[PDB]
């Protein structure tokens, strides 16, 4: 349930249902921690109170 | 950006 900063998208792929999945390089870690994440896991965050 | 790690 926590959110981690994405440093780089290293690879993409389409599943059987035609939706995209991205191989995520997580900031602060190396290539061993890369994970394929569904498209909707990528979030843009802005300040909530301004 | 950020992403869920699931």
């Amino acid at each position: 349930g926590d959110l981690y900063e994405v440093e780089r998208i290293v690879d993409k792929r389409k599943n059987k249902k035609g939706k995209w999945e991205y191989l995520i390089r997580w900031k602060g870690y190396g290539s061993t921690e890369d994970t394929w994440e569904p498209e909707h896991h990528l979030l843009h965050c802005e300040e909530f109170i301004d | 950006x950020f992403a869920f790690k699931s």
